[PDB]
RNA sequence: GGUUCGUGGUAGGAGAGCGUUCUAAGGGCGGUGAAGUCAGACCGGAAGGACUGGUGGAGCGCUUAGAAGUGAGAAUGCCG
RNA sequence: GAAAGUUAUAAAUGAAGCGGUCUGGAAAGGCCCGCCAAAGACGGUAACAGCCCGGUAGUUGAAAUGGCUUUCCCUCCAGAGUGGAUCCUGAGUACGACGGAACACGUGAAAUUCCGUCGGAAUCCGGGAGGACCAUCUCCCAAGGCUAAAUACUCCCUAGUGACCGAUAGUGAACCAGUACCGUGAGGGAAAGGUGAAAAGCACCCCGGAAGGGGAGUGAAACAGUUCCUGAAACCGUGUGCCUACAAGUAGUUAGAGCCCGUUAAUGGGUGAUAGCGUGCCUUUUGUAGAAUGAACCGGCGAGUUACGAUUUGUUGCAAGGUUAAGCGGAAAAAGCGGAGCCGUAGCGAAAGCGAGUCUGAAUAGGGCGCAUAAGUAACAGGUCGUAGACCCGAAACCAGGUGAUC
């Protein structure tokens, strides 16, 4: 028997078309462009998947060395300290306590500056 | 078997392969065939034996031989197969023929001397070997040639 | 319609009793002043068909 | 064995069943096989298109090879084309075989076992009709408890039996030397005399 | 059900599946609205599958098998 | 030339529910009750009907013409034996040389048959054939003619069938199709189906020259109004929630304020100032973002298939055995019958032949191939191969029959 192609290439094909939407001019309208539209938005989100991680690392670090440098401390000399005094707070931990609980930073950069000497 | 629940032998039937339907079924654009040849083209490819230009194998070695019209070729009955005709039977071509142990007399019957028989016969064939014959006259019977 | 046998070949091939084939010799026609008696007295003796060349002529000779 | 009832309704005695016909344990996948077999020979196959060579047209190149910036064709009945011929498509084509013989015989006695195994199956001592009346036919239906598809295996009978019953939707009667494995498995119950049960013995 | 070792991949080998049209049996829904079509923020590991609402105005699924004119983004592809 | 019968070409008769009730524009549908059936095929009827209509099963019917089958009529008819003295039994033929062809058979060791050209028999005590030819034997009588059935095909007519198509499909043609159109001509050759159950196809009023509209009316529906069922995408517009005139952008993704909403209710939806990262898809390549190829966009159509053989794997039946083919039978069935044939059970050798062995060889030597150390076969399904166009499109060219000197 003749089996001919209805109703099943336009239900696939809207899908693409339906994932690109807010896409500028005719990404968001043409099935050809759509589709390639797509592809490239599926692989940038697998990359920036894991580059958002690196991202937040380097925000962290860098306020929590704005934040030790008012204690007459670096870094460096911060997160020797915190290793060498048994500390195990992550930097994202440190870096929100520098933020909203400045205090208890200072707190545990006495004691980083204790475990140093 | 209900008509509604038909379940054929397992193992017993396979799932066509179709080539040329997408990539992701391993044998899609080039549908199992490379690329740019001549075996990649419709209808392409060499002879059965061709060799590209190399002499074939049969075209370096020599014919042999003839063909005899007037070959004559037996048919074969081993000894062992007798063993089960009761002694003091009259062991004959159409009682061969019609008890299913020979299809056809090809160009009479011969026996041979595979086995062991040890019950009394006397046989009717066609040719004997001579192990065959002391074989069959070591028991007691004996053969003579129609 | 059936497959026709290579009757080149079934002029020179024989059938053995495992399936394989069997063949001859293939220099030994007319310049026998050039080889020696031991070279002569071996080649006249039958060969067997290798593998390779089994793979490839299988088909031709099936109904040999 | 079984109960031998009557055209009434009511009990007639007992009939004993050949054992090795009735009484085998079944082989399912041959059943199987057979029936696909006998499904697929039933089958026309009376379905053709045309090619490339039998579209009506054709022959003639329909522009240049080179020069006038079109693509290279060279008739205008190829399968691309809009009304060109099929690349492949169906032909005319049988589709009929047949098992081998035992086979064919194991898969009726292997069905017609599973039949008294799940008790479908009457044996009733005659059945006859003065003349063709489909209303007592149903009559005799709704006498012994059916109210279903039957097949019904007669013998020299009487031939009021066939005709006083191919009105009935899910009725079908056979004369005891067409019993097939497919018109078996088709329907419900098995209603069969005891003449065509002594000719099914017989044959088989 | 557990322990150990693994899981980048082109040509290519092997396996398991989705979906389309038709047939057979069982079992269903539909003028209290079928197929199609439009829109959604639902479900599955993928191909994909439901549910709800609008339009439509008479046919269509489900289960187990079987058969194929069986799935298109490209051919200076053919027609509109 | 008649009589009878049958059949083909018009037709007649033909059972049973206006059943009640619900939805509905309309009941054939749902629910609750009845009946007919040798009739539950098919189609129509305001949605899906055995019981409404045409009909169906069954039973009937032919004035007229044709076909067929018998019978009568009509016509026409010698067949056995024994002797076979003597006569007859297909002449420029049968053959042969030369040159060709047909035979599976390419001149070959080439029998058999036919054509052209030359030569050219015997005739029953005779002649031909049995794959050059001779002898023996076996079979048969050329150089005259006729002959039904079994076989091949379908422009047609009747009755049906389909795991055949459903308007880019199926005939080129579902429609005034070999038409319109193109060409001097031979010749090539399209596009184009659907209001509604019923035209009930919009009386009348208003703007306008008209077309076309807004009401009114018919209709279940007019967003069914004469390309008129459904009405997707490209494409063209109107209105609006968020952003946008200091910015260098394969147009996205990750972080993210502000503003606007409220869902198949869940760590929801829309838009996004600003920040990080980021050179399309395909093909062909050692290597392409590539300044190498293809694609304006959207839709439909468009490429490993079938038959018959070979081989290997899986499954099923039987097993030293397995299995039928054509055909008869029948419902385009299923059994039954059909053992002819095929594969296997023994191999070795060029062959005579020998045989669990055999060949080479002077050999009981050695060695090659085999047995010991035995499972095959029928059917189906998957992979690959062969003959077929064989995976789809694409040449320049070749041959055969015709049409053209209106340029
Ligand atoms: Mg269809
Ligand atoms: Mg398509
Ligand atoms: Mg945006
Ligand atoms: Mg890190
Ligand atoms: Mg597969
Ligand atoms: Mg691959
Ligand atoms: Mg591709
Ligand atoms: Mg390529
Ligand atoms: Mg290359
Ligand atoms: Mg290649
Ligand atoms: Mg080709
Ligand atoms: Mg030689
Ligand atoms: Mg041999
Ligand atoms: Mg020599
Ligand atoms: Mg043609
Ligand atoms: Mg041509
Ligand atoms: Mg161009
Ligand atoms: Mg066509
Ligand atoms: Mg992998
Ligand atoms: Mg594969
Ligand atoms: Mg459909
Ligand atoms: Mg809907
Ligand atoms: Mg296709
Ligand atoms: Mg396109
Ligand atoms: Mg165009
Ligand atoms: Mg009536
Ligand atoms: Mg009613
Ligand atoms: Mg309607
Ligand atoms: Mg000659
Ligand atoms: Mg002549
Ligand atoms: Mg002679
Ligand atoms: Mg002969
Ligand atoms: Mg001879
Ligand atoms: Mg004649
Ligand atoms: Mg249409
Ligand atoms: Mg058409
Ligand atoms: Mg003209
Ligand atoms: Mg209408
Ligand atoms: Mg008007
Ligand atoms: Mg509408
Ligand atoms: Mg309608
Ligand atoms: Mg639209
Ligand atoms: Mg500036
Ligand atoms: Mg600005
Ligand atoms: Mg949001
Ligand atoms: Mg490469
Ligand atoms: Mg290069
Ligand atoms: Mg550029
Ligand atoms: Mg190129
Ligand atoms: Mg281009
Ligand atoms: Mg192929
Ligand atoms: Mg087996
Ligand atoms: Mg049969
Ligand atoms: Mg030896
Ligand atoms: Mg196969
Ligand atoms: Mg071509
Ligand atoms: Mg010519
Ligand atoms: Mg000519
Ligand atoms: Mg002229
Ligand atoms: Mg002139």
């Amino acid at each position: 028997p003749r089996v001919k192609g209805g109703t099943v290439t336009r239900k696939r094909r809207k899908k693409i078309v339906k994932l690109a939407k807010g896409y500028y001019g005719s990404k968001h309208l043409l099935f050809k462009v759509a589709n390639q539209a797509v592809m490239k938005s599926y692989q940038y989100a697998y990359r920036d998947r894991r580059q958002k991680k690196r991202d937040f690392r380097r925000l962290w670090i860098a306020r929590i060395n704005a934040a030790a440098r008012m204690q007459d401390l670096s870094y460096s000399k911060l997160m020797h300290g915190l290793k060498l005094a048994g500390i195990d707070i992550n930097r994202k931990m440190l870096a929100d306590l520098a933020v909203n609980d400045i205090a208890s930073f200072n707190t545990l950069a006495d004691s980083a500056k204790k475990a140093l000497a | 078997m209900k008509l509604h629940e038909l379940k054929p032998s397992e193992g017993s039937r396979k799932e066509r392969n179709r080539v040329g339907r997408g990539t992701g079924s391993g044998n899609g654009k080039t549908s199992g065939r490379g690329h740019k040849g001549q075996k990649a083209r419709s209808g392409g490819g060499v002879r059965l034996g061709f060799e590209g230009g190399q002499l074939p194998l049969f075209r370096r070695i020599p014919k042999r031989g003839f063909t005899n019209i007037n070959r004559k070729e037996f048919a074969i009955v081993n000894l062992d197969v007798l063993n089960r005709f009761e002694d003091g039977t009259e062991v004959t071509p159409e009682l061969l023929i019609e008890t299913g142990i020979i299809r056809n007399e090809k160009s009479g019957i011969k026996i041979l001397s595979d086995g062991n028989i040890e019950k009394k016969l006397t046989v009717k064939a066609n040719k004997f070997s001579a192990a065959a014959k002391e074989a069959i006259e070591a028991a007691g019977g004996k053969t003579e040639v129609i | 319609p059936k497959m026709k046998t290579h009757r080149g070949s079934a002029k020179r091939f024989k059938r053995t009793g495992s399936g394989k084939l069997k063949r001859r010799h293939g220099f030994t026609s007319h310049m026998f002043a050039n080889k020696s008696q031991k070279q002569k007295r071996k080649l006249r003796k039958s060969a067997m068909v290798s593998a390779g060349d089994f793979k490839r002529i299988r088909q031709m000779v099936a109904k040999m | 064995k079984l109960s031998l009832l009557k055209q009434d309704g009511t009990n007639a005695g007992e009939i004993t069943l050949n054992d090795t016909v009735f009484g085998i344990e079944p082989n399912e996948k041959v059943v199987v096989d057979v029936i696909l077999s006998q499904r697929a020979s039933l089958r026309q196959g009376t379905h053709k298109v045309k090619n490339r060579s039998e579209v009506r047209g054709g022959g003639r190149k329909p522009w240049r090879q080179k020069g006038t910036g079109r693509a290279r064709q060279g008739s205008i009945r190829s399968p691309q084309w809009r009304g060109g011929g099929v690349v492949f498509g169906p032909t005319p084509r049988s589709y009929a075989y047949k098992l081998p013989k035992k086979v064919r015989r194991l898969a009726i006695k292997s069905i017609l076992s599973s039949k008294v195994n799940e008790e479908k199956l009457v044996v009733l001592e005659g059945l006859t009709f003065d003349a063709p009346k489909t209303k007592e036919f149903a009559a005799f239906l709704k006498n012994i408890s059916v109210d279903t598809k039957a097949l019904i295996v007669v013998a020299g009978e009487s031939e009021n039996v066939e005709l006083s019953a191919r009105n009935l939707q899910g009725i079908t009667v056979i004369p005891a030397e067409s019993i097939s494995v497919l018109e078996v498995a088709k329907h419900d119950k098995l209603i069969i005399t005891k003449a065509a049960v002594e000719k099914v013995e017989e044959v088989l």
